[PDB]
């Protein structure tokens, strides 16, 4: 193949791609995706790496709004975010690891912007419905 | 000057690093041990040449911002008010709340954020020079002038200062709770709705810019102004007292007590009157022991009470200097720094 | 009075005070108050103070979590925070215009906590239950 594409990158494997339907899960009463809304959003992410870091991992790590960083943002609500480390961009965290802190405290974000598991959808981490408890 | 403070203080390092030779542990002598702690001082030599550098650069920095400091107007930069001038003036004399509130904010963000990188290295360099002259901190060096040692009865552990200090603090605190209840109450009647009589007082309602001397607060707190404080100005310009004979009465006062006359070539050197525009000369009075019996004023003195009191001040000075004359010249000084 | 309280200061008027009451609205299934709780808290703050002065000064003020300071934290879960400038301590935003924000932006606030206005109180923004409409 003769050229290049200016959108594949090493590190690109980190990334995790968020998308995001307001209209569908509110219909009506939906507010507008701005600038505000993704500060919330990378704060949630923040809060989520650090609840992962504390309760598995045992490290008091600072995660910060500005370590979630955010590409490729479309009208649909559709982007893709990696988290790095607190003071240090070269360093990146493994996808594993924000997958299962995502995992972890996925209702909080979920109940952050009224969403549910359907329209806040995290492409890679799929939710568990529950098992079906018979009667006796 | 400067060639002749340069040599004096190369002088002095030689002779540091000479004095080396005599350790303490064998000197059983008290008064040419404190001779050699004197002289045997490391001081800023024990740093290596870029730390000494280092530290000379960022204390020569920090009085130049502490000394350049000016607030401007965003609107004119132009127009800027220095320390010295005008600001403390409306630290000292403005009633308003905003005006003096904005004087202690503008010179506490213009000044301290400038200073504060700076300070964190001067903290570490300092910490670092006093643990290589074997001491705990450079707090611990700063005590270490009333430390002494190997005098029975009269040692003092450089520990034993902050103890007596806060010992002593707790026995001042009663009658400091009465003067600041005092004066908070008068400040309520002069800032309404700022001074809350259950809370603390605002740090720019001081009379002074960092709080340091509440002098300036006595026009809002004297406890009866209509009776007019001692002044006795007017009266020694009845009599027509000049800057010559102030000097005499301060003279007669010490004698008074046993202490001895003034010498013959202090009134000839002396500069007891501004020499006035011809000649430039400073204007704080100091006190100036050169040696060999060479005692000296250095005073712009006016026609003032507080010019009198100042001249007794530096008369006192110059006393206590004669006093220790014949002391070994590293002994020419007081007991301790106060 | 003779002496002083260490409590008092002239910018203490500012201060907004918050109370949480997690075991009560949650019973079981209540997480615990850590830190991570309170950067979230800040974070959802800063959104209400970015949302206000967007939606109605129409000014756009980069706050952060940096910029809700907090103090008198105790066990009932019970603090006075108040919102500074973005970059400059010295500016204290007035109580009023962040009792608006806080209005403004309540539900979201409640929601990112799973709260109701009941287990969230602000102490001085009271909620409005909404008027009874009568039939014909
Ligand atoms: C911000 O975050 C970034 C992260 O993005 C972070 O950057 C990293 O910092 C760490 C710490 O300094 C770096 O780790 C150093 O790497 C040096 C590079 O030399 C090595 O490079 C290869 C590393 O492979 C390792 O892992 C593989 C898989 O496990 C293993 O097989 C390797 O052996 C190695 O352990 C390595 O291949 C390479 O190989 C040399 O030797 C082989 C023979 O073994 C030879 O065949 C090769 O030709 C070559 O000569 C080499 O080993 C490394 O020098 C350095 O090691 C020194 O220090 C450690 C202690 O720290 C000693 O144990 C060691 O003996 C050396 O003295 C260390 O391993 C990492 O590479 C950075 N990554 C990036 C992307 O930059 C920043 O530091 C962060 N910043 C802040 C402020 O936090
Ligand atoms: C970070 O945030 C902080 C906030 O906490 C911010 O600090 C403020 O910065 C602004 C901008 O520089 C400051 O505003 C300046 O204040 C100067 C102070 O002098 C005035 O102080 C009193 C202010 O009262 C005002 O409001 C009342 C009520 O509306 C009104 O009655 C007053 O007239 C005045 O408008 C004022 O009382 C005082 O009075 C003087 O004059 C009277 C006669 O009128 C006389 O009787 C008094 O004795 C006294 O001499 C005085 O007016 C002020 O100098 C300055 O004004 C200059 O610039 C403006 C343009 O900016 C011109 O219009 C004006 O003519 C002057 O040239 C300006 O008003 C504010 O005080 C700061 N507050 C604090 C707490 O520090 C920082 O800047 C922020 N930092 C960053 C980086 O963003
Ligand atoms: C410590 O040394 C000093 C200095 O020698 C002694 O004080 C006197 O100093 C003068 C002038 O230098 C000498 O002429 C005397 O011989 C010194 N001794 C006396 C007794 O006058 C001081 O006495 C010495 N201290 C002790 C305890 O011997
Ligand atoms: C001063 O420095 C020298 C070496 O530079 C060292 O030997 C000595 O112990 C230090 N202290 C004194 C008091 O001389
Ligand atoms: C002491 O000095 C004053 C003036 O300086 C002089 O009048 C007085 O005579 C002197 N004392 C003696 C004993 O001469
Ligand atoms: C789905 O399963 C996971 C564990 O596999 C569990 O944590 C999650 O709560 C389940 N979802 C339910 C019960 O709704
Ligand atoms: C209470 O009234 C306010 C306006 O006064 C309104 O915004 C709020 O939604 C009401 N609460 C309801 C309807 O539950």
């Amino acid at each position: 193949f003769v050229g290049w594409s200016t959108d594949w990158s090493p590190y690109a494997d980190q990334s995790i791609k968020v998308r995001i339907s307001l209209k569908s899960a509110l219909g009506d009463k939906a507010y507008e995706w701005n600038d505000n809304e993704m500060y919330l959003f990378r704060s949630s992410v923040a809060y989520a790496m650090r609840q992962y870091f504390l309760k598995v991992k045992n490290q008091m790590i600072l995660f910060g709004e500005e370590d979630v960083r955010v590409a490729n943002l479309k009208p649909r609500i559709s982007f893709n975010f990696f988290v790095t480390a607190p003071k240090n961009v070269s360093d990146i965290i493994p996808r594993t690891e924000v997958e299962k802190a995502i995992r972890m405290s996925r209702s909080r974000i979920n109940d952050a912007f009224r969403l549910n598991d359907n329209s806040l959808e995290f492409l890679g981490i799929q939710p568990t419905l529950g098992p079906p408890n018979q009667p006796p | 000057m400067n060639n002749a403070g340069d040599k004096w203080s190369a002088f002095l390092k030689e002779q540091s690093t000479l004095a080396q030779m005599y350790p303490l542990q064998e000197i059983q002598n008290l008064t040419v041990k404190l001779q050699l702690q004197a002289l045997q001082q490391n001081g800023s030599s024990v740093l290596s040449e870029d730390k000494s550098k280092r530290l000379n650069t960022i204390l020569n920095t920090m009085s130049t911002i502490y000394s350049t400091g000016k607030v401007c107007n965003p609107d004119n930069p132009q127009e800027c008010l220095l320390l010295e001038p005008g600001l403390n003036e409306i630290m000292a004399n403005s009633l308003d709340y905003n005006e003096r509130l904005w004087a202690w904010e503008s010179w506490r963000s213009e000044v301290g954020k400038q200073l504060r990188p700076l300070y964190e290295e001067y903290v570490v360099l300092k910490n670092e020079m006093a643990r290589a002259n074997h001491y705990e901190d450079y707090g611990d060096y700063w005590r270490g002038d009333y430390e002494v040692n190997g005098v029975d009865g009269y040692d003092y552990s450089r520990g034993q200062l902050i103890e007596d200090v806060e010992h002593t603090f707790e026995e001042i605190k009663p009658l400091y709770e009465h003067l600041h209840a005092y004066v908070r109450a008068k400040l309520m009647n002069a800032y309404p709705s700022y001074i809350s009589p259950i809370g603390c007082l605002p740090a720019h309602l001081l009379g002074d810019m960092w709080g340091r001397f509440w002098t300036n607060l006595y026009s809002l707190t004297v406890p009866f102004g209509q009776k007019p404080n001692i002044d006795v100005t007017d009266a020694m310009v009845d009599q027509a007292w000049d800057a010559q004979r102030i000097f005499k009465e301060a003279e007669k006062f010490f004698v008074s007590v046993g202490l001895p006359n003034m010498t013959q070539g202090f009134w000839e050197n002396s500069m007891l009157t501004d020499p006035g525009n011809v000649q430039k000369a400073v204007c704080h009075p100091t006190a100036w022991d050169l040696g060999k019996g060479d005692f000296r004023i250095l005073m712009c003195t006016k026609v003032t009470m507080d010019d009198f009191l100042t001249a007794h001040h530096e008369m006192g000075h110059i006393q206590y200097d004669m006093a220790y004359a014949a002391q070994p010249f590293l002994l020419r000084n007081g007991a301790n720094e106060g």
